[PDB]
């Protein structure tokens, strides 16, 4: 009992020290955020409005020096879980959504002693997509761009967890089969300006289940 | 261009 | 009246002692694992949408666990052996349906019952939309769907997820539902990944149903 | 006699709410009666593709706490006051067979009287489990929904009804559905494990399409 | 900067330095007025009609008065409706929670009078039979306090004519008449008056 | 270097703490505010002729400038700009006057602040508004309009303007069900005869037809 | 009546 | 007119 | 039964 | 696999 009580006290003490004792990235203190998608279902494709609905897990990873600790100082704790509200999280947004994104999972992240955070919100997204050709052999193709709302690539650099969307949990009895699904980092520059602007382009080719 | 992009438009 | 006044006092003191004099439980760890037991009371299959392969269920989900930090001696608190409290006042487990298509909708008050051994029982009533092909629902054989429940962030060495029984409670199932239940089970499943020692533990709810005639 | 009456009320509310630790709810030692009554306003929707019916009603909830009593003499002869429902304890009375979260239509304000009695009247839209088969016949359809506490037995919260007749005096005269009968009936159940009664109020509505 | 420093002080004074609502001893008059913008939907399968309007609410509290010479001749200010008490005026035959379409901000003048104008979408109980005919349909909805009698909140209108000067010219429904009328009843048990404002709209499908 | 990153983190925290914690009640006749509005129209998602409601997705560019948000970048490690939650600052009460449903927010609510006290805020929104789509299935198309303006401030308190009367169509969804013939964003001033103060709206006018 | 009226029913 | 305008009607 | 009833099931 | 499982993916 005493050793489980000290283990609780050691965790309670880590979180207190880390938290109640980070303004976001800047060009002087830039952050890399790595995204990966696990597509579970194309739930709806609406050819009256050109809106398609996806369900996915979005894995977000980043690393902050201010979240580092030595396990030796805190009972060899190497990792912990905490509410996402207790830490800074990135402003990663779908750019062509047509309704507010709906969150389907607990908003809880995992922090490791090296300052790495993994946060995986499960989401339902409606986005702009013309499903014409979905009933053909070649299917329909749509695309949605993800990026920060306010930060350039000098402030948040975005990267992907390979360019292949994870399809290992795709619902086997979906109304739609996936021909392909890619998640690709894209650098854009505007003629005016030197800064890079970084997008992640999620591109899904799909057709009606035959 | 820039002035359409929410990350950039504040420069315009 | 003054005995009723003191009973109230005693209960406020207990609650104060447990909640206001100890910052919350930070959740389980590998050194301090927690058993959480799950039970479904299925009330209704409300809707099956064959254009989108989504089925909607209404159920009560029973969640039971025990914390040493919530134990007390009734003798020290006017013989109180149990109390009710807002679920906000305490830690609750992150048990999630893994193939929902919409946010779950809460149909009941969020209140938990705590007993003096530190056991907590929390029973949210919920409406869930999840991924399900209702093909064949309109026939003798009916349709079969499944949805897994589990923690979002904790392995089986941190939350040991269990059921007391593999039979879903159908005793309150709505007798005039559009759909009759052919069977409903709730089965603990354990997985290992080759990278890692820890078990990953799901409860699989499997429902076989058909249109009532 | 105006800012003093206003001062007296402010002092009363401070004394009841602030000078006092939180009412932890009822217990076996300190049980509570809650009386319920329905004013049925409309059957708005009847869906036979999903067996859901939608009702709009006002739900009158009445109970009495010793800790809410005062002597009007101590407080400038104030005998009652109105206050936000969040300032006070309220009972956890729930429909047991709802299919969507209940929607609140009215301000969340209670009336408190000097004997400790509280009257709280949420107006609500409720979707519940109901097969409307026969709604287009002379005998109509019949639906039922039970209301009760979520966590309290009948030894902690006793429920009673304001008569067994639902109030139909405000029923929308041009509804798609006419009411044949509406009753609200206290029901009691006992389990082999335990002494306590478990008490529900069964709202039963018989209705048909209005010609 | 002159105004800024005085206004910051004024708000901190009025707010930080709680109004328990009206009573029989300190009663309040609330004045109501509707600016009807649109009849958006009329559902004859459920007998529900949906309106969009601006609801003008006016009242006066002594506790919100100030001397302009104490605050640099500031005679009015705007603030979050959440910083002040507001009346519990409610549509009595709504079928869905009212949806708010506007900022919730009030205007306060130095004499303590408040003006608050929430824009709202309201679904209420209405049989639209006859809407597709010359005579049109007629619907009615009552507004009043949820908990206060006429001895605590005296409810009135300044005119019985609904404001139609902003009604949507290309609505699916044209307005044949719209009135907003104070009605008073008494119950035999009791001396207090109970006061409603009845909104009556007669409308038909645009031609 | 890592030492330097601590300094920059500290300088940003001080700046925000100074601006927000160590220190705005909105504009007055005596302290008036210019607000610049602009629209980037993304999609006409739906046109409902049974109710005369049309649904737009757009980004709303709001621009204003406050003395109380100025700083001297040399005092804060050369920081010339920062981002913060729009909850952390005052924002204008600019409203669509003919919406039929509450506006839906499709993006984070984060503002960019520059050292001259300039603020830029760009909420993405879905709006349902009063609109008869009669003509949408013809070559002339339909025309609809929605006015924007402050809910409680006159033109003497909030001077509302635009930098152009062409709506930004450069991001308009190329495979929308509806094509855009034109879209303008025009400042309109009126006076009531009682009152000297101007009353200023921005009228967003959209001409559109079904894509063929 | 008084008893159906939310402003009055507290007196019943 | 002023009395229909939410920015003006406080004058009325 | 008790174990189905949210008011009682905590006793099971 | 572990990398698709939200309880395990933090390890990858
Ligand atoms: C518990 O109940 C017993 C039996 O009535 C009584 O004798 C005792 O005083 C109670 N204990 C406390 C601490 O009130």
């Amino acid at each position: 009992d005493d050793d489980k009580l000290h283990s609780q006290a050691n965790l309670m003490r880590l979180k207190s020290d880390l938290f109640n004792r980070y303004p976001g990235p800047t060009k002087d203190d830039p952050l890399t955020v790595t995204l990966g998608f696990t597509l579970q279902d194309i739930v709806k494709a609406d050819s009256s409005t050109n809106e398609v609905d996806l369900v996915y897990y979005e894995q977000q990873r980043w690393k902050l020096n201010s979240l580092m600790w030595d396990p030796n100082e805190y009972g060899n704790i190497t990792d912990f879980r905490t509410s996402a509200a207790d830490i800074w999280t990135p402003d990663i947004t779908a750019y062509s959504s047509t309704r507010p994104v709906q969150v389907l999972s607990p908003q809880i992240a995992v922090v490791t002693h090296d300052g790495s955070v993994m946060f995986i919100p499960a989401q339902r997204l409606s986005f702009m997509c013309d499903p014409t050709g979905v009933d053909s052999e070649e299917g329909a193709t749509c695309a949605v761009k993800f990026g920060s709302w306010v930060y350039s690539g000098f402030e948040i650099d975005l990267k992907t967890d390979t360019d292949q969307v994870d399809l290992s949990s795709y619902y086997a009895s979906s109304k739609y089969e996936i021909l392909s699904a890619t998640q690709t980092r894209q650098v854009q520059h505007y003629s005016c300006c030197p800064e890079p602007y970084i997008d992640v382009n999620l591109v899904v080719k799909f057709r009606e289940r035959r | 261009g820039c002035c359409s992009d929410p990350r950039c438009a504040w420069r315009c």
